[PDB]
């Protein structure tokens, strides 16, 4: 069976990607996007891609993604002596590893002067379009890397990190929600320095926005309540919510999963897995546990283009 | 995704993509057989008719005339 | 008539959203922490009055739109954050002059309204796809209506009528009410391809709206007939937050962005290309784009997110096509001069004109002279009889000289050389380098060691690229072989060697052979005569297929099929 | 000489006009945000080919690349952008890149000579000129940028060297155009630094105060010093010759043209390099020739 975590009777009743396939348009929709991303033509040659994808798997230590993506990487003229570790990696990739540590642990302290020092000038530069792709890059990496976990699917590292000992803290100059949002403000930038970027992302995040929970006590006050509520975890504080129903509306089974699997996805078991909601079908537990990788993705690009935008204004 | 050889006289390098003629018979490759040395259909058999040597530099056979 | 110049006041917190008294003496400027007042004075305009002055900060001030009205200079209208409708009233001398309060929409409202003839009746639009009506006698409500679409932006109402009013929404359509009928929308017509961020009427033209949205387009709309017309449309940078008409004129709009473009554009409606004014007075994104005018033709408010507040004239806008390129030419390879020019500069000034005006030796000769194969003075009679042939005398001249001079009580032997040297200098100084390459070439290492290596290699480069501009491919292979220079002879010996398979084994052959080793196939037949092929051998791409030069040009003249046998149109006729 | 009128088909003032490398091919701009290739016939007519919409500001200069690449074009707008647009086989024009860095409006995108590699420079309204790079030549979305420099004035016009030489290093000159009265240069000349890898300043020409509105390097095939060519309001020609950092040059003036009584817009060269081209606001072009002796004159008034 795929996954130690779901029953191989009822996945068989509803190596990775065959899991995603009980949701047929997000899986359409992140094939799309995984398609463009990784493999078409663009600003970045395909080895730096697979290297990107690669440092931004071996952050929640997935030997999932960090495996097929070195396994693929060789295989499209990539240097096989790189492997040996970032301080083989020639002197370009060296400037990202400070801002590939809060992409994937501690998001809050991007600011202006990160972004800079990336766009300094000297022997190894980056442009604005060659590293926008790049963290995107990264943040699918990361959310990717969530879900895997998050699912618990069945199918060195430690020579490829600076500082492996980082970790999330749990958090407590705050994130207002309805100041720079995606639909307004975001999506115009990612737009004109990525238009196809931009379009599948904005696709991802209405298909992931459209889907139903059935199995319920209105199946939207449990989706808002899951949605807002690991958005407060990061740092983006909506005003209108009224934060009641966030405890409750979620047994603390619940909430307790959720962060074990956005912070320290590590840390999931079977036990953690099946201690809450046993009375559901795993595909309810699947869109629950499939939307907070998207979350995390709009919470972290929307950091990063807040941090972006105040470098040319 | 390397590049291909070129014509010893365009210096251009070779290839033919794989009503509207689409690959016209003149982008065809041509190589003698002791030289392999090779390039354009057209630009060798303009070459050949009024000269008689390699077209490469420091090349020595006399590429026609050995079949003909 | 209003007199001001060009000044440019200080705000301690950003603005998101200016309004305009019916006196044209005071502006209201607000955003999420600041509501202040200001007045407008003949020369500089000063602080009033601060209407935020609760004791704490509390969330129903943080406003996102603010309007006044135009009969009641004392009645005062704004949207906060999350619903609050809170109206004010500067009648009530109570310092903090608040009004009724309202709390009875659900989630973030974006834009209120007024009616231009009433004092009563107040409009309001939010995210749920909603429009909350009120009537200031304190009542209840009034119309509440139900959208079924996204978030509502720029609500607006009707200028010239009473009761039409229209908003638009955020998929992407606008649409068209009644008061009286609160049921059914009258209008129904898709507008852009994304949020529809703005909307505003026409003063002077009845039924003539105009939309902007994200599409970075501004459309103008035909409402005279029953479906939706459209008349202009104007291409501009970004996305259109604000739609403004100038008064008093029928064709000009006021565009504002809302990223990365920081400047004002005033849009000619029937010029839809370039801008006719632009202000560029501003650090930030400019929120708001407000008149302050019941009608004159210029003056113009704006406030951004970069705490300023400013008043602009069309006099003093930065006019862009006054000062641009109007003209362009350029050379082509025999000579193509190929002139554009403004339709005012030839002779109604948005177009252009194109017309082209217009080296036969350097072609001629390049195939008609000689470079080796025979002895000095055949090569050098032959060339200066191509030159005779021509026209040119003095380079014949040239050549019979160096015939005496080299092909021969003597002179001295190294006599000449200075001579011949400063000629080469001479002849490739002038820009004539198909003379010095040729010469160099003929007299070989009786003057190759007397020029520096650097300049050979200029001469050689430049007469070569000059010959592949013209397609004299033979003779540029010709200077190549010959070349003098080891940096030359190297062009045709890089990457022009093929490495040769067999079709049958996939395992490669030597390279002076014809026949296979594991194989023993002669893998080497014309598709035509069945013969071994020792020579030249074209392969067509797609079907791996091929024979003698000469015999498959003859079969492809003579149909379109490969003579080995197999459906496939090696060119695709 | 004659003229064939060519029906443009634009909405807006046609601003450039470039030709092919090989002289069959010629390209046009406008206003109007698009681009337009033609190609001559056997009869010697000119056709249409294609009519793609390329950026959403006023395209201005395009420019053609050596076909060693293949067919790639280039172009600068009002966007603050430049692309590197490529026809590939029926046939069309396909976007390769976008190289989006600059705040202001790109005014000028020139390709650079082939013996340095696939190169592209643009000039931005704010004064910051950028290179960028393409090594992997087979695929034209690699682009890189190598360096970037500040002119400290507004940009308008840029030119490359065309000198093949290997004594030369390679140089590029900056037209500004900033018209506010406090005198200072224009037209400045960097010149590359292979002993340190960074472009340098060589040379600024102090004699230039006038706002400079296009330049142009004259072809070499041979000459061992530089030509340069300014459109002021006059029309201008200068000599630098190198002596024997950067290197050490000698500012001379040749031609002080002043028979358009306007303002000149353009100046372009011929492939020999010997005869000079210009048009004004007078409306005419001007063609001007050296009489053997460092004594140029006007040879032709074509209108
Ligand atoms: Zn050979
Ligand atoms: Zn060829
Ligand atoms: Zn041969
Ligand atoms: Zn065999
Ligand atoms: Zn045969
Ligand atoms: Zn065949
Ligand atoms: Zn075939």
């Amino acid at each position: 069976g795929p996954s130690a975590f779901i029953p191989v009777e009822e996945v068989l009743r509803e190596n990775l990607a065959v899991v995603m396939g009980l949701h047929p348009d997000y899986f359409t929709s992140f094939w799309r996007l995984h398609y463009l991303l990784l493999h078409t033509d663009g600003p970045l040659a395909s080895s730096w891609r697979h290297y990107i994808a690669i440092m931004a798997a071996a952050r929640h230590q997935c030997s999932y993604l960090v495996g097929s993506h070195m396994a693929e990487f060789l295989q499209t003229g990539g240097d096989p002596e790189w492997l040996l570790g970032l301080h083989r990696a020639p002197e370009k990739l060296r400037k990202l590893s400070e801002i590939n540590k809060l992409l994937a642990h501690r998001p809050w302290l991007i600011t202006k002067e990160h972004i800079q020092a990336l766009l300094k000038t000297g022997e190894h530069t980056w442009s604005l379009a060659e590293l926008i792709q790049a963290l995107v890059l990264l943040t699918h990496c990361h959310s990717l890397s969530s879900f895997v976990f998050g699912c618990g699917i069945l199918p060195d590292m430690l020579c490829f990190v600076e500082d492996p000992t980082f970790g999330y803290e749990d958090f407590t100059p705050t994130f207002r929600a309805q100041d720079y949002t995606w639909e307004d403000h975001g999506y115009s930038l990612i737009q004109r320095l990525y238009p196809e970027g931009g379009q599948l992302l904005d696709e991802k995040f209405q298909a992931a926005y459209s889907l139903t929970y059935n199995t319920i006590a209105d199946t939207s006050v449990l989706r808002r309540a899951i949605w807002n509520y690991i958005h407060c975890v990061f740092g983006i504080r909506y005003d209108d919510y009224d934060y009641g129903e966030v405890n409750q509306l979620l047994e603390r089974n619940l909430k307790v999963y959720i962060k074990t699997v956005a912070c320290y996805p590590e840390k999931t078991t079977r036990r953690m897995y099946n201690l809450f909601w046993r009375h559901f079908r795993h595909s309810e537990k699947v869109h629950v546990n499939l939307l907070l990788l998207e979350a995390r993705m709009q919470a972290a690009l929307l950091y990063a283009l807040r941090a972006i935008t105040r470098y040319m204004t | 995704r390397k590049p291909l050889p070129r014509c010893a006289l365009c210096l251009i390098n070779m290839g033919t993509p794989v009503d509207k003629k689409l690959a016209q018979f003149n982008n065809w490759f041509t190589w003698c057989h002791n030289c392999r040395h090779g390039g354009h259909a057209g630009h060798m058999l303009s070459w050949f008719r009024d000269h008689a040597e390699c077209p490469v530099s420091a090349c020595t056979c006399k590429c026609m005339q050995l079949d003909t | 008539v209003l007199t001001g110049r060009t000044m440019h006041c200080h705000l301690d917190a950003p603005a998101n959203a200016i309004s305009v008294c019916r006196d044209a003496a005071q502006v209201v400027v607000a955003g999420r922490s600041i509501f202040k007042i200001y007045a407008i004075e003949e020369e500089q305009f000063v602080e009033k009055l601060n209407l935020r002055v609760g004791r704490k900060p509390s969330l129903n001030l943080s406003c996102a739109d603010v309007v006044w009205h135009q009969m009641d200079e004392n009645l005062l209208a704004t949207a906060a954050t999350n619903g609050v409708v809170v109206t004010w009233n500067l009648g009530r001398p109570s310092r903090n002059k608040q009004d009724q309060l309202f709390t009875e929409h659900k989630r973030t409202v974006n834009k209120v309204c007024f009616h231009p003839t009433e004092a009563h009746v107040l409009l309001s639009g939010s995210q749920d796809g909603f429009m909350k009506c009120f009537d200031l006698r304190r009542k209840d409500s009034v119309s509440t209506f139900s959208g079924q679409s996204e978030s509502v932006r720029d609500v607006q109402f009707s200028i010239r009528d009473y009761f039409t009013f229209a908003s638009t929404f955020e998929n992407g359509n606008v649409q068209l009410w009644d008061i009286r009928r609160p049921d059914r929308c009258e209008r129904m017509f898709t507008a852009h391809n994304g949020p529809v961020f703005c909307c505003d009427w026409h003063p002077e033209d009845r039924g003539w709206l105009a939309t902007g949205g994200r599409d970075k387009m501004v459309k103008v709309w035909d409402m005279t007939t029953h479906r939706a017309k459209e008349m202009h449309c104007v291409q501009t940078i970004a996305s259109v937050a604000r739609v403004k008409w100038r008064p008093e004129c029928r064709h000009h709009l006021a565009t504002c962005s809302m990223m990365v473009d920081h400047n004002i554009y005033v849009w000619d409606v029937r010029r839809p290309f370039v801008p006719a004014a632009m202000f560029e007075e501003h650090r930030d994104v400019t929120t708001g784009i407000a008149w302050r005018h019941p009608h004159d033709p210029s003056f113009l408010l704006s406030g951004s997110k970069d705490s300023s507040l400013c008043q602009h004239l069309f006099r003093d806008a930065s006019q862009p096509v006054e000062r641009a390129n109007p003209e362009g030419l350029c050379y082509g390879l025999f000579g193509d001069l190929a002139f554009a020019a403004k339709e005012s500069l030839v002779a109604g000034l948005a177009s252009s004109a194109l017309s082209v005006f217009e080296m036969r030796w350097f072609v001629d000769t390049a195939e008609r002279y000689a470079l080796a194969g025979r002895p000095l003075a055949e090569l050098c009679d032959h060339n200066a009889k191509v030159a005779r042939e021509l026209g040119r005398n003095q380079v014949a001249q040239t050549w019979t000289m160096l015939r005496i001079i080299y092909c021969s009580s003597r002179l001295p032997p190294d006599f000449f050389g200075v001579l011949v040297r400063d000629m080469l200098h001479f002849y490739a100084e002038q820009g004539d380098v198909q003379m010095a390459v040729s010469v160099l070439i003929v007299l070989g290492e009786r003057v190759r060691k007397d020029i520096d290596e650097q300049t050979q290699e200029h001469w050689y480069t430049s007469y070569i690229d000059l010959l592949q501009r013209f397609r004299l491919w033979n003779v540029s292979n010709e200077v190549v072989k010959l070349s003098t220079s080891r940096a030359v002879s190297c062009l045709n010996q890089a990457s022009t060697t093929l490495h040769v398979n067999c079709s049958h084994c996939k395992r490669p052959m030597s390279s002076r052979g014809w026949v296979c080793d594991r194989c023993h196939r002669c893998a080497s037949m014309c598709a035509v005569c069945h013969h071994v092929v020792k020579g030249l051998f074209v392969w067509c791409q797609g079907c791996s297929h091929g024979g003698h030069l000469q015999h498959i040009m003859k079969w492809l003249e003579g149909s379109s099929h490969c003579p080995a046998g197999c459906g496939h149109l090696c060119e695709y006729s | 000489f004659v003229a064939r009128s060519i029906a443009a088909d634009h909405k807006d003032l046609i601003h450039d006009v470039s030709f092919d490398f090989h002289g069959r091919r010629m390209a046009t701009c406008s206003s109007d945000q698009s681009v337009k290739v033609w190609d001559k016939s056997e009869s010697g007519d000119w056709h249409c080919t294609a009519s793609w919409k390329t950026h959403s500001g006023s395209v201005w200069r395009v420019t053609w690349a050596h076909p060693e690449f293949g067919q790639v074009l280039a172009s600068c707008s009002f966007d603050r952008t430049a692309a590197v647009w490529e026809e590939i086989v029926q046939s069309h024009w396909v976007k390769r890149t976008t190289l989006v860095d600059s705040r202001t409006s790109v005014t000028d995108v020139k390709f650079a000579p082939k013996h340095m590699g696939l190169m592209l420079a643009t000039c931005s309204a704010d004064g910051i000129v950028r290179i960028y790079e393409a090594p992997d030549v087979m695929n034209l979305s690699q682009w890189s940028l190598q360096h970037e420099i500040s002119c400290k004035l507004s940009c308008s016009c840029i030119s490359w060297n065309p000198s093949s030489s290997r004594a030369h290093s390679p140089m590029i000159a900056v037209g500004s155009d900033d018209s506010s009265p406090n005198a200072m240069a224009k037209v400045q000349i960097f010149e590359y630094n292979e002993n340190t890898r960074k472009y340098a300043k060589a040379e600024t020409l102090m004699t230039v105060t006038d706002p400079v509105h296009d330049i142009a390097f004259a072809p070499n095939l041979g000459r061992s010093f530089h030509i340069l060519a300014i459109a002021t309001k006059d029309v201008r020609i200068f000599t630098l010759k190198p002596v024997r950092g950067p290197t050490k040059f000698e500012i001379h003036i040749v031609a002080q043209f002043d028979n358009h009584n306007s303002q000149v817009w353009r100046v372009s060269w011929n492939i020999t390099g010997t005869v000079l081209a210009s048009s004004g606001d007078d409306g005419c072009v001007r063609l001007w020739k050296a009489n053997y002796m460092d004594n140029w004159k006007c040879t032709g008034i074509l209108k």
